[PDB]
């Protein structure tokens, strides 16, 4: 009776089910609470030795009757190990319930019954702490290896309710949604499961841009009241881009963040477009002028190989050519490697026979910056890298496509060799004219 | 500047297919390296558009 | 959601108390 | 009740002496299952022409498995299920009938044994058993024993076969446009500690149970080192490959070709597996091409013997019995 009322509802008119279900638990108690006393003995600080009063042996001040913490552990997984031999439904989810209350989450988490899905199945739809069991859910799903379920569970962690510990904690439920989704399509192409993926990884850089933001109150802000208000809200949800601008990065000032926000969210492109990454550039170079040109390198190298590894897939939001021409003009500038926009771009994985076609426009505009900054032949050693490059990594060019660019770096190559040849023979005009003349006696091996 | 602007017109030429006018831009070059390396867009370009009578 | 809408016409405060 | 079912199909056994057929038939299902799952997969030797999606499937599917330790449960298997152990249970408890039924089960168990060997050899083709997988092949090889013949049993032949297809080099002489995704591909290649510990494990002065077998495995990666030593960019593993003529001495010195001859070739199972036969034809063809002055320290050593034996005969004296006919045993091997 005390199970039939469980299974039913738990409902207020069974007064003869709910004495049943209150007599079998009244039973249960004896189970819990000695569980409880060996979890409470083995969770216990181990006493410093009192320093003897009296001069003499040391004195055992322990009741024989007492248990260590290694037997109050070893008897509460020999106990938990005998509960776990019984039948009783109910008696499985009072241990549940207890599990939970004492905090021994993966324990729960190892209890292989039938009844366990069925119960945090029950505990998502009638507990106010429902975050709880969606939560015990997904990791049941996921150690079971049912990915697709879990995928779903931590969606329904996103997309309806949480509580958690901060904004850092959703992004680990995203996160493994994504890992989650990519092991389920992996196992199954189930178009959705892969159409559920973007929707999951475009919520990922929404609530990377909401952290941006949440921290940064605390950052800049945290002397002013209604950064609490702020940051709390921050923590509650997962908000639009329409919220993340208006209420939080305006009204705070958050030029670092309004930035971000409309580096994504559906906006009018080249113009727009190319402004946000010039923003974003040169930021990263003025807030690293305290470091070295390597260390300035490597940084502005993570922004944009992070930053293009999400827009060169749309390539409205990663105008490609302009990054290539405004990078080339800083490392002119700034005295910077030659490898260096070569190597951010590959890094990124721009294909390279596009990545030569940028170089070798940006060289016949005849651009007068490098002649103005007096390195009118840079862009003929940034593509004597790029070239060199490809030529002692084939790999780097398809198998199929290979022949096809072998010609074209070959045609280009001669090109640039009666562009050189045109020039004043200064000593770098004549190094050049070697090092392209190198580059073409490897190109006619390549072929 | 005769050698460079002459390479120029000799290429764009070919490469709208004012394949005489290119001929007479590459005979007019005064560099001797030019007039072979021209060629080797020339004799290429004629080849890979069939255009074997030209050639 | 994706689609930002500009609206400084009605902010909060976020230099203010809450009245 | 299976068993009761089934029994009409049986006629003059009982449920019970069906019940012990459909046991043997139900795990003979999964053997056949995996080594068509591990058939199935994508690889070196062949390809089903499965879809793209069902040779992913069972690809993953069947690493899945590799993962959770396949390759010591599949040789404790092999280890444990005898048919001799196994008719003296089936005998106490009255659990074998008639002629019939003992040859059923006597082959229902060896199909057992048979396809669970062939999925480590189906494994090894497609794609080289794991470091610790290939010291667990090993130390199964090293407690077998030949049939009252002189032979292999088909069993711990597929046994031998996996070990020699885990040391097969040869497709990269002969690929050239995946060679390098091939060559990722490789635990011979990119793990120093797979070569680090074999070599180990085989240089070792302990005598397998038959030294024919210790010495066949010292012949086939000696000419894997022989292999790796002519591929470009491999100064990382010179310390290794410097041994190619010292463990070729060792497996000539352990009678490598007597063995092959009389305890391989001549086993009826050689020559019901075409991949057998490929990688046998190989183990020697690549002797012969990449160890010329073996061939010829071979040669100039049977024409000295031949003398002794002339020599001994013109005195009247049988041939000296520890004569070594390495060369009559290579040249009989060839020809059988």
């Amino acid at each position: 009776l005390g199970l039939h009322f469980y299974k039913h509802g738990e409902p207020e008119e069974d007064i003869v089910g709910l004495q049943a279900f209150q007599e079998r638990l009244n039973s249960y108690k004896c189970i819990t609470d000695t569980l409880q006393e060996l979890v409470n003995q083995s969770k216990a600080a181990p006493q410093s030795p009192s320093v003897p009063k009296k001069p003499g042996p040391p004195v055992l001040s322990s009741d024989p009757n007492m248990l260590s913490n290694e037997e109050a552990g070893h008897h509460f997984e020999q106990m938990l190990k005998l509960s776990q031999r019984s039948k009783d439904e109910l008696f499985s989810i009072a241990l549940y319930n207890w599990l939970i209350q004492v905090d021994l989450a993966d324990k729960l988490l190892q209890v292989a019954s039938p009844f366990l899905e069925p119960h945090l199945v029950r505990m998502a739809k009638v507990d106010q702490n429902r975050v709880r069991y969606m939560d015990l859910l997904w990791r049941y799903y996921e150690k079971n290896r049912s990915f697709s379920n879990a995928a779903r569970v931590l969606s329904r962690l996103a997309d309806m309710h949480s509580t958690e510990i901060s904004l850092q904690q959703r992004l680990e439920y995203i996160a493994r949604a994504i890992l989650s989704a990519k092991s389920s399509t992996a196992i199954s192409s189930i178009a959705a499961d892969g159409e559920f993926l973007h929707e999951l990884e475009e919520k990922m850089e929404v609530a990377r841009i909401q952290l941006q933001i949440q921290e940064t109150l605390q950052r800049q802000y945290s002397h002013h009241s209604s950064v609490q208000d702020a940051v709390s809200q921050l923590d509650s949800e997962l908000m639009d881009i329409t919220k993340l601008y208006g209420e939080f990065a305006d009204p705070f000032k958050l030029a670092e963040c309004k930035l971000a926000i409309i580096h994504c969210a559906g906006y009018s492109d080249p113009i727009l477009v190319q402004t946000l990454w010039q923003d974003i550039i040169e930021k990263e170079l003025s807030d690293s002028v305290t470091l070295s040109s390597s260390d300035r390198m490597h940084a502005l190298s993570l922004k944009i190989v992070l930053l293009g590894k999400i827009y060169a897939g749309t390539p409205r939001f990663f105008p490609l050519d302009f990054i290539v021409q405004f990078l080339e003009q800083q490392v002119c500038t700034l005295n910077w490697d030659v490898g260096f926009v070569i190597q951010t771009m590959n890094e990124i994985g721009v294909p390279l026979p596009r990545l030569l076609e940028v170089y070798d426009q940006l060289f016949k505009s005849r651009d007068p910056f490098w002649n103005r900054m007096k390195k009118p032949l840079h862009l003929l050693d940034c593509i004597h890298v790029l070239l060199i490059r490809y030529v002692e990594n084939p790999s780097q060019v398809l198998n199929c496509e290979r022949r096809r660019f072998t010609n074209l770096c070959l045609d280009a190559v001669c090109g640039y060799l009666v562009e050189l040849q045109s020039m004043s023979s200064s000593v770098a005009v004549q190094a050049i004219t070697g090092n392209f003349k190198s580059l073409q006696a490897k190109l006619e091996r390549l072929h | 500047s005769q050698a460079t602007l002459r390479t120029c017109i000799f290429k764009h030429h070919l490469d709208l297919g004012h394949n005489s006018q290119a001929y007479e831009a590459l005979t007019q070059i005064p560099d001797s390296s030019r007039q072979l390396d021209c060629l080797r867009q020339l004799v290429v370009v004629l080849c890979e558009r069939s255009q074997l009578q030209d050639l | 959601i994706k689609k930002l809408v500009l609206k400084n016409l009605n902010n909060s405060n976020l230099f203010s108390p809450v009245n | 009740l299976a068993g009761e079912h089934q029994q009409p199909h049986f006629p003059g056994l009982t449920r019970g002496l069906v019940a012990v057929l459909l046991y043997w038939d139900g795990k003979r299902c999964i053997a056949n299952s995996l080594k068509a799952l591990i058939q199935s997969r994508r690889g070196k030797t062949w390809t089903l022409e499965l879809s793209p999606e069902l040779a992913s499937m069972t690809t993953r599917f069947t690493d899945e498995l590799m993962e959770q330790g396949l390759t010591y449960k599949v040789l404790t298997l092999v280890s444990q299920i005898d048919v001799n152990n196994e008719f003296e249970k089936l005998q106490r408890e009255r659990g074998l009938g008639s002629e019939k039924h003992r040859k059923e089960v006597s082959d229902l168990i060896k199909e057992c044994r048979q396809s669970l060997a062939e999925s480590l050899f189906a494994w090894a083709c497609q794609s080289p058993l794991g470091k610790e997988d290939t010291l667990l092949l090993i130390g199964h090889l090293e407690r077998v024993t030949v049939e009252a013949n002189g032979s292999l049993d088909a069993v711990n032949l597929a046994l031998l076969m996996a070990l020699l297809y885990c040391f097969d080099i040869s497709f990269i002489e002969q690929s050239t446009e995946e060679r390098d995704d091939m060559i990722h591909q490789l635990p011979l290649l990119t793990e120093k500690q797979y070569i680090a510990t074999i070599h180990s494990r085989l240089q070792d002065s302990q005598l397998w149970k038959l030294p024919g077998l210790q010495a066949t495995v010292r012949l086939a990666w000696a000419l894997a080192l022989r292999g790796i030593s002519q591929l470009p960019d491999v100064t990382a593993l010179a310390e290794f490959t410097e041994a190619d003529e010292a463990m070729a001495e060792l497996a000539i010195a352990d009678n490598v070709f007597l063995f092959l001859m009389e305890s391989v070739v001549v086993s009826e199972y050689f020559y019901q597996e075409e991949f057998y036969i490929r990688r046998v034809h190989n183990l020697i063809t690549d002797f012969l091409a990449l160890m010329p002055m073996k061939v010829k320290q071979l040669r100039n050593r049977a024409d000295e013997d031949a003398r002794m034996i002339h020599m001994s005969m013109q005195m009247g004296n049988e041939p000296p019995i520890s004569l070594r006919r390495d060369l009559e045993h290579l040249m009989l091997l060839i020809g059988e």
